[PDB]
């Protein structure tokens, strides 16, 4: 969308997941920089009104804020001259029953945004967990329109955001827990028309393939495997539910995106590669035809879950060839990077050395190499497998200084013990079928069960990593860099954290109400530059402190693996909003005040 | 199993030592009910039916409305 | 207790609500001063996890901070050194039933702390809303004993804070609304044993009479009066429980609160004075005697729970006599001023010129002179009525400047219309019998509800008000001071506001995450002076929001007085810590860090 | 009813014109049903039972038990 692309090339704005259809996370406002973080405070703040996880982050367009909740997902948008008046809220009614059928707590990563052309107004795209996708009215709140995308009672949930190419808005879907089919679907954000929707198993009419899919890269698998990599109807409850994050490049004219892991967890009862699931994908926006697909995870034994984020530049190869690349650090602890023309391998790295499931990632057979010493199978326990089911990189969406050509990625240290079970599969019903047991890396103390994060700062053509820290819980909300030297990034243990983008070293942080799961995003406003991040613990690993669970195998395992999360942080609900000495609209006592 | 030899091309998946290579009628037969099976595509069917009506409305009144229902 | 009042006199504490014995709110601390409040600012924050009302204050004491929450009640202790990680937490297990029998909301107003002598800790005394008192080791967190002194099935609920004194504690008690007759009870703080029990109305027995009770002025009423005053058994469920405050006078050896208000809330069903609720009591700690008791409301007609704050001065009347005093605001619209040895009324003024309920307060017989016009009966519509049942003071809890003699009181501005019904008396129900309908008063914009409180700075013996202000809201949660001329507050649309003492000049604000309803408390902490506050709206003003009601006579006609309310603010709750240019624990990102 | 004349010390309450001085058997009789009116005063003599035995037992064994049913 060409006023899209506009509108983010200015500072005082944050129109959609990701600031950029690079997704690159990052800000050439050098006001706060390494110089003077060490004054970074609380400008203002805003108390959502709802417990649970936080994940996203705000949008600023307009000079309005446009705020998103958990369950029931409620919308708010404040004036940043008067952010303590609330212009207008929408909140949505929707069936309990919703709750029962969220794998991983009532969260929602995020807003759109779409311009408007003239005869329709701006508008707010949102989901809801229910499954419906609403377009709002920018600047007054009301419904334009509102449609069904998922279907609760078959178990499939809606948690990821919406994203605007041109004139059409992409949802991803949700469900695989529950052994659902995955999907995205294109509607037309004027009228809420469906354009196209392409599946991830199946007949290849259903997974809506170009005519010359993967033409450069025969060797990923082409036709036929939608089906062929099964056994018998498998597929139609196979998973491959696509929830992370999207990246764009107009010129390609693709959407980049990851699908997820297949169901069920229990490696045995889904004999074969299990296309199309755990696949890097390139479709036509307008279209949704696939030019290239890369299988990342072939046949997942561990919920490798492949949506990860996908992040663009243009650099160099080995080879000194300028390339247009897409970099994607994977849940199965491996960082691919491809070309986003054809879909090439260019580079296949570890998040870290413990990772120990593959042994590597063949370049020139794009298979990763397994060590079957730690797969799974029925009647059998696995132990000490590195990533976890959680992996070591989950939601979070990173960012990229393009003048560094590095990547400041939020890494999971979490490894796990795995057994199987058979069950049947009732459509509504969890259709898991494992029982996991969590722990921190090698690298993390494993008897006080801490030092489950790590934050790294990488390049994608040497593989190198410029620098690596520790955290004392998984870094799992991504992160978010500016020109002025300094990388931001919330905690679960409830800070807001500040490193020297060169060196790493922790240069400043501030301790908000709750853990934070989402991503820190900045815009300017009047000439300040504010520094803004949700904070309400939740998600996947917040999941027993949410649900009040002691059992360390509830939580699909994740209770076990932050066990100690609750002496650090509690749940919680909000906007914390940061500006150099906490300069505000506030700064003059009288404004907002009643006359 | 290590992945690396594949019957074709996009296709390397190999039984692990004393495991079937079709798990039908073995041990680890799935037995999925076909009936189960084909929930989810006519879920979507049906809502893909809602939504067309919605949206046909919408474009025809000009005003959106929800309920099916309602909808003449 | 000496050791208390020795306590209270360090800057670095604050060991019971009220701050001190006299519960004045004032401190000494000038580090943060009207020379640079404008550099006030967030230096770390904590989200209790839970929603609703958050009432009261925390207490810090020997470096460690310990915060309350709403329902369930739960208690958490921080170190001041590194406030990230929770020293040891309390979550109660409560009967979910408790929820439906409590008239505003599931709050609390606070802990109380016990020194320790030897063989026994330090001790953090708390309340549940279920009705049990328990006693935590303050170090530990542990039980070390837990007693009922409300039962829920009769609609006896607990919100009230405890009282330490000497070596015993002061638990009150609520349910007016629900026919609860009221008794506050002094139990041993080592052993958890009642010592004495004392009722508000009915046999002199229950009263719990000094032989020499209302000596001094035997025209308040002395024996008898606590059936006299009503007809039949009527007293039995004639309410008059306190949920208030307390203060104390070692020199006295009494404790000083009001009873409230009698039930139900149809004026026509109890025909008599109801002695002795809306009364100001004068108790020996000890013993439990009451050694004075002045009615401010008799046959009260209009829910004027007389529970207010009471604050301890000594000042020279008018006859320039040095006096012992008690100043008490209360919800009738009247300031209360009493000599604190024997009960004489030294003045009792309007706390705005637009109470029309009475139309003075006759100081020599100590009757206040009732206007007809406004007062309420069976088959009648009485109309704008001031105060409203919320009063034009309620829970909040103000403060004094020993050195200006000023009291900085937090005022309501909210008239009502009022119209009682039949209705029988079911252990168990609400037994309101009433149906009201707020709104601003004459000073406020009746038109677009807002104008609903107001701030004023009062002299006891002059009667005059240095000065006057207009808030937004009701200011709820009541006020501090400290001798850097300042004033500290929070406001309901979820403001910290500072005003300048002398001229009431609005210095400076800040936006927290939500509206504040409980009292600002300061404290040092390495030589840096810091001032706290919790955050989360709710309390009876906040009733419509907090359980989504539209009906403007619902929440006791609460509801359509504050239906602006949720444009401003959302539920939240947690702690706000500020401090001069945010300094704070994690100045040096390191501290805190796992290494 | 204005409040300033009274029967006695303490006791000035007066009925509003046009109603009884007395609302037993009129129009405005609650009729309240003394099994009722004493279902609050039975309730604390039994916690005041229980705390009893609850504190006793703390100060004999030096163990705090809440459950009653424990005590011996
Ligand atoms: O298969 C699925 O469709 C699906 C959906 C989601 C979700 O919607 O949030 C998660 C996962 N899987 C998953 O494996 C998991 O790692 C996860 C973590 C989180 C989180 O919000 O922290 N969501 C999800
Ligand atoms: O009669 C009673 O026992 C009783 C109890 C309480 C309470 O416990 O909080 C309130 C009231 N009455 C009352 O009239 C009212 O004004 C009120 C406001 C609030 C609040 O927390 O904001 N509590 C109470
Ligand atoms: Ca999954
Ligand atoms: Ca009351």
């Amino acid at each position: 969308n060409d006023k899209l692309v506009e509108l983010s090339k200015s500072d005082d704005n944050w129109v959609m997941p990701g600031k950029n259809y690079d997704s690159n996370n990052f800000s050439d406002l050098k006001q706060i920089n390494k110089g003077n973080v060490k004054q970074l405070r609380p400008a203002w703040t805003f108390s959502t009104g709802l417990l649970n996880g936080h994940e996203g982050a705000p949008l600023v367009v307009d000079g309005k804020m446009y705020i998103h909740t958990s369950f029931p997902n409620n919308t708010f948008a404040l004036g940043l001259d008067d952010p303590g008046t609330i212009l207008w809220q929408d909140k949505p009614k929707q069936n309990p029953a919703a709750r029962a059928v969220a794998c991983c707590d009532l969260v929602n990563r995020g807003l759109a945004y779409w311009p408007g052309d003239g005869k329709t107004p701006a508008l707010i795209l949102k989901t809801q967990l229910d499954g419906n996708v609403a377009a709002l009215n920018a600047e007054t709140g009301e419904t334009v329109w509102k449609v069904e995308n998922s279907d609760i009672k078959v178990g499939s949930t809606l948690t990821i955001a919406p994203y605007v190419v041109k004139d059409k808005v992409i949802i991803g879907s949700s469900g695989a827990e529950l052994g659902v089919r995955g999907y995205l679907t294109a509607y037309d954000v004027k009228t809420g028309e469906q354009v196209w929707r392409a599946y991830a198993t199946g007949p290849d009419k259903d997974l809506l393939l170009a005519s010359d899919f993967n033409i450069k890269n025969p060797h990923y698998g082409q036709k036929g495997l939608g089906t062929g990599t099964w056994e018998g109807d498998a597929w139609k409850i196979g998973g491959g539910t696509n929830w992370g994050w999207y990246a764009y490049d107009p010129g390609t004219n693709l959407i980049y995106f990851g699908t997820g892991n297949p169901a069920p967890w229990n490696e045995t009862m889904r004999p074969g590669d299990n296309k199309w699931t755990m696949t890097i994908f390139g479709r036509d926006a307008d279209t949704g035809e696939a030019k290239f697909g890369y299988q990342k995870t072939p046949h997942d034994e561990w919920e490798y879950a492949g949506v990860n984020v996908m992040m663009l530049s243009e650099q160099k190869d080995k080879d000194g060839k300028a390339r247009k690349l897409l970099t994607h650090p994977d849940r199965n602890g491996i960082v691919y990077t491809l070309d986003r023309t054809d879909g090439a391998l260019v580079s296949a790295n570890k998040l870290d050395d413990t990772v120990n499931v593959f042994k590597s990632v063949d370049l020139k057979t794009g298979q990763p190499v397994r060590d079957p010493e730690y797969g799974t199978r029925m009647d059998h326990l696995a132990k000490d497998i590195c990533p976890s089911a959680m992996g070591y990189h989950n939601q979070g969406h990173d960012s990229y200084d393009p003048k560094r050509e590095l990547f400041f990625m939020g890494i999971n240290h979490i490894c796990m013990d795995w057994e199987p079970f058979m069950l049947p599969y009732r459509a509504g019903q969890f259709f898991v079928g494992a029982t996991l047991n969590m722990y921190p890396g090698p690298k993390g103390d494993r008897q006080n069960y801490e030092g489950l994060g790590q934050i790294k700062a990488y390049n994608a053509i040497t593989g190198d990593y410029k620098w690596e820290k520790m955290e004392r819980f998984a870094v799992w909300g991504g992160t978010m860099a500016t020109a002025g030297d300094l990388v931001f990034y919330g905690t679960l243990d409830g800070y807001l954290k500040a490193r020297d983008s060169d060196t790493g070293d922790l240069l400043w942080k501030f301790k908000i109400p709750s853990g934070a799961i989402g991503y820190p995003m900045t815009y300017t406003h009047k000439g300040t530059q504010y520094v803004a991040i949700y904070y309400g613990v939740g998600g996947w690993p917040g999941v027993g402190l949410v649900f009040d669970l002691a059992d360390p195998t509830a939580g699909l395992g994740a209770v076990g693996a932050f066990k100690k999360l609750a002496n650090y942080t509690q749940m919680g609900g909000g906007v914390v909003v940061f500006s150099l000495d906490g300069k505000g609209p506030y700064d003059d006592p009288n404004v907002g005040e009643w006359k | 199993y290590d992945g690396t030899k594949c019957k074709a091309a996009g296709n390397c998946w190999e039984p692990k030592p004393g495991f079937p290579e079709k798990i039908a009628g073995s041990k680890y037969d799935p037995k999925h009910d076909p009936k189960e099976l084909n929930k989810q595509a006519d879920s979507i069917k049906q809502m893909e039916e809602r939504n067309k009506k919605r949206v046909e409305n919408f474009k025809k009144t000009g005003k959106f409305e929800y309920d099916v229902a309602k909808i003449s």
